[PDB]
This record gives C-alpha cells, structure tokens and sequence, in this order.
C-alpha cells in the first residue's frame, strides 16, 4: 500500500510541477504577448497619425 | 506624401513583422497549453489504481 | 487512513480537471485570438496595396 502510495505522491508531485512551470511559460507568453499588443496598438496610433 | 507613405509603408512592415511574432506567441501559448491538458492526465494515470 | 486517502485523491481529480477544463478555456482563446490575429494580418496586406 505504501508503494503505491509513495509512487502516486512522488507522480503527482513531480507533475504538478511540471503544470506549475509549464503555465509559468503561458503566463510570462501573455506577458510578452502582451507588450507586442501594446507596441502593435502604438503602431497605429503612430500611422494614424501619418494618416491625418 | 510620398514621404508620409513611405513612413506608413515601413510602419505596415513592422506591424506585419509584429504580428508574426504575435502568432508565435499564440501558437507556443497553444502548445503550451495543450501540453497541460496532457500533463493533467498523467495525474489520473497514476491514481488510476484508485478510484 | 483510507480518509486521508480518498480527499487526497479526490481532491488530485477534481483538480485534474481544473487543469484540463483551465486549459482548454486557454487554448479555445488562443484558436479565436488566431482568427483575429489572421484577420488583422490580412489588413496589413490589403491595406499595403492600398498604398500603392
């Protein structure tokens, strides 16, 4: 009963790591995604502007 | 005029290389997140024994 | 013991579909955010040619 307890406790440990440190790289995508989206509105504020 | 498009033509190609990027950014984010879905039922794999 | 157990996993299951309904709410976001993201990538194009 221990093995398999020990087996679940270290599985759903080390793979809830993996879940903690793979939404990390969705979280810090958004992030970065992010800043192009503020860099990509900027862009046509500054070509709005060339328009007028 | 023409200097104006020029500047807009040159802000055209670097929206366009931008939203390159974004679409690199959406697709790893997709990956990413489909990865998760995966790891998810890895957890139920291993209480798989259980109920 | 058996207690301890069953919340233990009980909790892992219902937190197991977390994940997966979390990210499947992400992911559904990311495949519509790619439809606007081709779709302003077409404007770029026809707006391009309109330049010219």
């Amino acid at each position: 009963m221990q093995g398999e307890l020990m087996r679940t406790v270290g599985d759903v440990r080390n793979g809830a790591n993996a879940i903690y440190s793979g939404a990390s790289e969705i979280a810090t995508g958004n992030n970065d995604l992010s800043s192009r989206t503020e860099q990509q509105a900027a862009s046509l504020e500054e070509t709005a502007a060339s328009m007028e | 005029q023409s200097r104006g498009i020029d500047q807009v033509g040159l802000a055209v190609a670097e929206m366009d290389r931008v939203t390159q990027q974004n679409a690199a950014l959406v697709e790893e984010s997709a990956a990413a997140a489909a990865a998760l879905e995966e790891q998810a039922s890895r957890l139920t794999e291993a209480v798989a024994v259980f109920r």
